[PDB]
């Protein structure tokens, strides 16, 4: 859902629903953490400094900033996908007539030659 | 006696020597591969009894190196 | 198991000292290629999925092993080039091959169509930078722009094709889930649905029309000859034609009928030009059109026998054409021109390389069962079940298959070399090693070609 | 053995009555080479077979039968289809090598008779014609590449012809 | 191509114009030979000589593609009929053979009983 | 100890990268625990070992 | 006028100040690379890799199917009349039309 109906408008993270549990040491977090390290490699390409890998130790600021913002950004990702599924399952339960079930068949299909 | 037509030869003959030296270096497990059939038994055709389905090798016939 | 050690090649070349570089990039790549054969070959009746859908198992793809085979070989022939220039420039264009190897593994492994598409066009980016730089002759841009504006013009219609399928019929994803697919009713609205899935693979696999993408990429050489092996990988990189035709459109073969006829004339006319041509690299460039045209014929028949010949020819051509380009590079490094007539002289000046010239040329023809006899002949046998007329056209092509190879031999088998004074040393220890690393894997496939053709084999 | 039929027994007995000569060149060379290196090869094979002693029995052949056929479960669902599709592909891979055995029975007939060729046998000729015709109709051979979902349509196409022809007569 | 009599020594006259014509041919022949003579007979070279005539021969087929073809006329359309034309020629050959085959499978079987491959 | 550590530093990373890839890609099967004993095709009852095989 | 364009020079290792080598510059780097690790891949991937290829680990039911077929032939020959194929995976289908 795009427009809020049950969720509170303008939230820092969620706060209305907190129970979901965020991912711990996820493969998704590692890629954002890799980009934080990658940003601390190409910064020495702009301002000409000796060695991209073994240069200035202000790289720790670049890794942490990508992790801290990324953790909050992925927390919203797990939240928004949950609400999207929650409203989907509630739509089937309340209406029932919109959904139809079919199982087990013996229907003929056209066979291809050559 | 004549001086005759000249080729490089030194670069050419060395490569064939350098190639075969590393074939011979890994020609030892080729020699062991023959003795693996000789010393160790390969496989026998027999009906399986209901006790164990797979142990070490699940289903492999011929050559001990396959298992 | 496959990805991650390939990614670790990137910090390997940069961290190592300036005197080394080439020793670390070649040796470490060889042990990863050994482990690819160790695990991927194991399969049951139907090949079961590897893990979660990021990189999946191989069902009918022993072609991944070929990419692992060229993984060190794309560094061996490029040793003669790049050495004159800066040390930082050397490290950059080894890592562009590593990035190519990273994306090429992902294409064949991952059993997908949605995420496969963003890896299919992703191989074009590193090759573009590779082609547009280090080109000794001019018109790099008249080949570099043509490299994308042929492929991307045909492949961008996959966005309107693939997404249209998953929005209506379940989801594409695993392909092992893809049995939701119902046969196409065949209507005028369903014409552009089939064309958009095909036209993407009609460019990478060259036909008679829209085929000029390939000769421009080969004649205008990227770096020496090792990058031309990656251009061979792009031809077989469009392997999804094996997957789309079988699953997405099984009933649709009536619209395939004009496209077979186009590729059938892309056998006589593509071979005729490959006779009177001047450039040594061009006479491999046009023979590679006809050899890959055989595969396109086999796919559109959809018979179980044809896919056996199709999968064989992908590996057969991937190690014979690349072998021929290394021989073209070995003459390009000595004579400094790609002219066939000027670069004339085998056996007298090149005593041991001439035997490698013979073995590479004859493999284009139907030799004792190496891979090309299991490749070409299987398609010709399958075409008769389609129509009786085919072998009258296909037999003429079998005459001109000699006319690629023998004309390349004879125009170099004259021991004159009056104008030429260079080429003192015949071949370095690495140069002779290149020629052996292409033919001897095919000579090992004589004993067991089960891992050379396997769609339900 | 057991599965392969072949001939029951071969005669092969020499008389040698006409001409004294040097007995026979075929008989003298057979007796000489049997003890020269053929006896040594039999002794070396027996020495290696006895050296094995301990041997693993092993399961070899695997079971797994039926687990619901493809023409019983319908509608696009991964939970039911996957077990059914694996069963059909198991049968198709075996039936590729079933024909191979029957083909080799016809291969055995050709050599053993030679001059007779088509005049005798008849049993192997009839067995080959029955299976291949059934293989052509049921196990694809006309309906493109192998697919379990398309196989049910191929079986329905043969069933439709049987219902239409019998109703008219 | 050959005429009624093979050209080798047919129709030759001394005259005055023909005598100067052979002098013109030898003038270029000796000029291009001497620059080869100066390049071949020295040990200081070591390498393959360029020759501007041979490079222009390779340049004739590899290049000069789009600088040409600007007068299309009726000659280009005749070449199109020899190229795109034969593709349409087999369209009435392969389809007629397939329609012959497809009719046989449904009614009056022609396929062999001992057929199983593909 | 000083001669080996200073000269070789990048040489260790590639074979260790294979082990790191071996561990990471294997542990993905723990995410897919469904269908281990269920569905009779390779199903077997446990006697001593827990959950057949990983 | 070219000014700075003229700089091209022919370069070849061949044998001069190299004795016999494949790698450009330094004899110590050449021997340890071009003959050792270049041929180590020739010994592991080619020679030790020849044991695999397709031989040993069965490879997609090529050897398994032969033992499975033979026992199914002898069983069906003794009891049944039809050999293997008669009605493939079809037993009581719910009509057609």
């Amino acid at each position: 859902x795009x427009x809020x109906x049950x969720x509170x408008x303008x939230x820092x993270x969620x706060x209305x629903x907190x129970x979901x549990x965020x991912x711990x040491x996820x493969p998704r977090l590692a890629f954002v953490g890799f980009l934080g390290y990658c940003s601390g490699l190409i910064d020495n390409a702009i301002r000409r400094r000796p060695v991209l890998l073994a240069g200035l130790h202000r790289q720790l600021l670049y890794i942490t900033s990508f992790v801290f913002v990324g953790y909050y950004l992925l927390k919203r990702q797990d939240y928004m996908y949950a609400v999207r599924d929650h409203d989907m399952f509630s739509y089937i339960k309340s209406h029932x007539x919109x959904x139809x079930x079919x199982x087990x068949x013996x229907x003929x299909x056209x066979x291809x030659x050559x | 006696r004549l001086f005759i037509i000249k080729p490089s030869g030194f670069y050419d003959k060395r490569f064939l020597k350098l190639l075969r030296f590393y074939i011979l270096l890994t020609g030892i497990p080729v020699a062991i591969g023959i003795t693996l059939i000789n010393v160790x038994x390969x496989x026998x055709x027999x009906x399986x009894x209901x006790x164990x389905x797979x142990x070490x090798x699940x289903x492999x016939x011929x050559x001990x190196x396959x298992x | 198991k496959y990805i991650i050690p390939t990614i670790m090649l990137m910090p390997l070349t940069w961290l190592s000292k300036n005197n080394m570089i080439w020793v670390n990039s070649t040796a470490h790549s060889l042990l990863i290629s050994f482990t690819s054969l160790l695990l991927m070959n194991q399969f049951g009746d139907n090949s079961l999925n590897f893990s979660l859908l990021f990189f999946s198992d191989s069902l009918s793809t022993p072609l991944l092993i070929l990419t692992m085979w060229l993984l060190p070989l794309m560094l061996m022939a490029s040793q003669h080039h790049l050495s004159k220039e800066n040390l930082t420039r050397k490290k950059l264009f080894i890592t562009m091959l590593i990035s190519l190897q990273l994306f090429l593994i992902m294409t064949f492994t991952a059993m997908e169509l949605i995420l496969f598409y963003i890896l299919f066009e992703a191989t074009l980016v590193p090759t573009l930078i590779i082609i547009t730089r280090w080109g000794n002759q001019t018109e790099r841009l008249n080949a570099g722009l043509y490299f994308l504006f042929y492929t991307l013009a045909g492949s961008l219609p996959l966005l309107v094709a693939l997404i249209y399928i998953q929005n209506t019929v379940g989801s594409l994803n695993f392909l092992m889930l893809q049995y939701w697919v119902q046969p196409v009713h065949n209507s005028w609205s369903n014409v552009f649905m089939w064309l958009a899935c095909m036209m993407a693979f009609m460019v990478k696999m060259p036909l008679y029309g829209l085929h000029l993408w390939l000769p421009k990429a080969h004649v205008e050489a990227p770096i020496a000859g090792s990058m031309v092996l990656a251009a061979v990988l792009l031809k077989l990189g469009g392997y999804g034609m094996l997957r789309i035709t079988l699953i997405l459109n099984p009933m649709t073969d009536f619209m395939a009928y004009p496209f077979i006829m186009l590729s059938l004339w892309g056998m006589i006319m593509t071979s005729s030009i490959c006779l009177r041509q001047t450039d040594l690299k061009s006479l491999i460039a046009y023979s590679s059109v006809s050899h890959m045209a055989l595969v396109i014929v086999a796919i559109l028949i959809q018979t179980p026998w044809s896919y056996m010949g199709a999968t064989a020819l992908m590996i057969a051509h991937g190690l014979t054409s690349s072998m021929l380009f290394c021989l073209a590079n070995s003459n390009y490094e000595r004579i400094h021109s790609r002219t066939m007539i000027l670069a004339r002289g085998l056996q007298t000046l090149l005593p041991l390389m001439a035997t490698w010239w013979l073995l590479a040329s004859l493999t284009n023809l139907a030799l004792p069962p190496t891979i090309n006899l299991i490749g070409e002949l299987f398609v010709v046998m399958s075409t008769f079940s389609w129509s009786n007329i085919t072998i009258i056209l296909m037999g003429v092509n079998m005459v001109i298959t000699a006319l690629y190879s023998l004309y390349m031999l004879i125009m170099t088998q004259r021991g004159k070399y009056t104008y030429h004074i260079n080429n003192i040393s015949p071949s370095f220890t690495r140069e002779n090693a290149l020629m052996s690393l292409h033919i001897l894997p095919l000579l090992l496939l004589t004993l067991n070609p089960k891992i050379i053709l396997g769609p339900l084999y | 053995x057991x599965x392969x039929x072949x001939x029951x027994x071969x005669x092969x007995x020499x008389x040698x009555x006409x001409x004294x000569x040097x007995x026979x060149x075929x008989x003298x060379x057979x007796x000489x080479x049997x003890x020269x290196x053929x006896x040594x090869x039999x002794x070396x094979x027996x020495x290696x077979x006895x050296x094995x002693x301990x041997x693993x029995x092993x399961x070899x052949x695997x079971x797994x039968x039926x687990x619901x056929x493809x023409x019983x479960c319908q509608e696009k669902d991964v939970l039911c289809m996957f077990e059914a599709e694996m069963q059909w592909r198991r049968d198709y891979k075996v039936d590729q090598e079933i024909v191979n055995i029957i083909q080799e029975r016809l291969k055995a007939c050709q050599q053993r008779e030679g001059e007779s060729h088509r005049q005798n046998c008849a049993k192997e000729l009839e067995q080959f014609t029955q299976v291949v015709k059934a293989y052509q109709d049921r196990y694809x051979x006309x309906x493109x590449x192998x697919x379990x979902x398309x196989x049910x349509x191929x079986x329905x196409x043969x069933x439709x012809x049987x219902x239409x022809x019998x109703x008219x007569x | 191509x050959x005429x009624x009599x093979x050209x080798x020594x047919x129709x030759x006259x001394x005259x005055x114009x023909x005598x100067x014509x052979q002098a013109e041919r030898l003038a270029i022949r000796s000029r291009l030979k001497r620059e080869y003579q100066l390049q071949y007979y020295d040990p200081s070279r070591r390498g393959v000589i360029e020759d501007p005539a041979l490079v222009r021969w390779t340049y004739a087929r590899s290049a000069n593609i789009y600088p040409n073809f600007r007068p299309n006329t009726k000659t280009s359309l005749l070449g199109a009929l020899f190229g795109i034309g034969p593709l349409v020629f087999w369209y009435y050959v392969f389809k007629t053979d397939r329609d012959r085959k497809e009719k046989l499978i449904q009614e009056g079987k022609l396929d062999r009983t001992f057929n199983i491959s593909y | 100890l000083l001669q080996v550590v200073r000269d070789h530093w990048v040489h260790v990373l590639v074979p260790m990268g294979f082990v790191f890839g071996y561990y990471l890609d294997r542990k993905n099967d723990e995410k897919l625990t469904a269908f281990r004993n269920k569905s009779l095709l390779y199903k077997r009852e446990l006697k001593p070992n827990e959950e057949v095989t990983w | 006028r070219w000014q700075e364009d003229p700089e091209p020079e022919d370069e070849n290792l061949y044998e001069k100040n190299p004795d016999s080598h494949g790698y450009d510059k330094d004899p110590a780097v050449d021997i340890w690379n071009m003959r050792v690790v270049f041929f180590f891949g020739f010994s592991i991937v080619l020679v030790l890799g020849s044991t695999f290829v397709a031989y040993l680990p069965d490879y997609r039911m090529q050897e398994w199917a032969r033992r499975e077929a033979e026992r199914l032939v002898k069983y069906r020959e003794a009891h049944g009349l039809p050999i293997m194929e008669s009605n493939c995976f079809d037993p009581s289908k719910i009509q057609l039309p």
